[PDB]
């Protein structure tokens, strides 16, 4: 580790990368929806053959929105889990500062100040373990 | 993405290799440098059975005596648990009974439990007899293997046995 730090930033910057590029393809696609949807209500003049058309790309730009947007909704998980775990990460590497110093040295207030920490790293756990519950409580509804 | 979460947690005295047997089974990898584990802390890994997509949260507990408390928390959403003893550490094994009265006391009463005798690798420096964890383990009717985290042996076996057996009573 310290390995980890580095990897955890770097997925972090490729997610964001990631993301900016969904954002930027779903406003795409919104308009190109908008202006295909204009042109079947504008244009009831023109052939069926053409309209037809016209309603496969919408049909497919839908499954695109719909697959895009479920890429999007995974990965602003990921970013959280990233963010909780480097959180985690400067805890216990505060409280491992904390624990290699000979108990004869601690003031009250350090020891207080090492409770302190373990109690706040502990609590980013279960914040971890809050955000694997909120996937399943999805699971459970996209189910249904 | 996936479609059964179970929730795993791993015990034992601190030294015995909880945290490299789940580093070996999530990252293919084993590290020499002791790095105790301050109260807890779990990983998450994915695993196929049965054309089943499982999520396995697999909480990693600390062994030292000052974060009992800490871990008792989190025994009773476990639907399986891993008991570590060290098979070089005679106390390991020795507080294997006190581990699982623990086990008793915290977790759901149907919770699956599984015996690992990790550091099989140091056979010449072997002070629990295999068949001790397996005496100990038919006395419970619960499975045992002896593990490596630095070899390699028995890990994923170990895991996803424990996960058949959890998803074999699933509906
Ligand atoms: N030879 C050998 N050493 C191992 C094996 N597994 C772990 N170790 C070593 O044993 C030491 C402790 O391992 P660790 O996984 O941290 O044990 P733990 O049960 O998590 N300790 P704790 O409860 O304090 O967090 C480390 O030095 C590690 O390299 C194994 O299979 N073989
Ligand atoms: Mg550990």
């Amino acid at each position: 580790m310290k390995e980890e730090e580095m990897k955890r930033f770097c997925k972090a910057q490729t997610i964001q990368r990631r993301l900016n590029e969904i954002e930027a393809a779903l406003r795409e696609l919104e308009a190109e929806g908008v202006k295909l949807e204009l042109a079947l209500r504008r244009q009831s003049s023109s052939p069926e053959q053409q309209k037809k058309l016209w309603v496969g790309q919408l049909l497919q730009l839908a499954d695109k929105k719909n697959s895009l947007a479920a890429e999007e909704a995974e990965l602003m998980i990921t970013v959280q889990e990233l963010n909780l775990e480097e959180k985690q990460w400067q805890l216990d590497q505060e409280l491992r500062g904390y624990m290699n110093r000979e108990e004869n040295l601690k003031t009250a207030a350090d020891r207080q100040a090492e409770d302190q920490v373990l109690r706040k790293l502990v609590d980013l756990v279960n914040q971890r373990d809050a955000l694997i519950r909120f996937q399943e409580e999805r699971r459970l509804s996209e189910l249904a | 993405t996936y479609d059964l979460l179970f929730k795993l947690l791993l015990i034992g005295d601190s030294g015995v290799g909880k945290t490299c047997v789940l580093f070996r089974f999530s990252d293919d990898a084993f590290n020499t440098t002791f790095i105790s584990t301050i109260g807890i802390d779990f990983k998450i890994k994915t695993v196929e059975l049965q054309g089943k997509k499982i999520k396995l949260q697999i909480w990693d507990t600390a062994g030292q005596e000052r974060f009992h408390t800490i871990t008792t928390s989190y025994y009773r959403g476990a639907m399986g648990i891993m008991l570590v003893y060290d098979i070089t550490n005679g106390k390991s094994f020795e507080n294997i009974s006190k581990w699982l009265r623990n086990i008793d006391e915290h977790a759901n009463e149907d919770v699956e439990r599984m015996l690992l005798g990790n550091k099989c690798d140091m056979d010449d420096k072997r002070v629990v007899p295999k068949g001790k964890g397996e005496q100990i383990a038919r006395e419970h009717g619960i499975r045992f293997f002896e593990t490596s985290a630095k070899a390699n042996i028995n890990i994923e076996k170990a895991f996803l046995t424990l996960a058949e057996d959890i998803l074999r009573k699933t509906p």
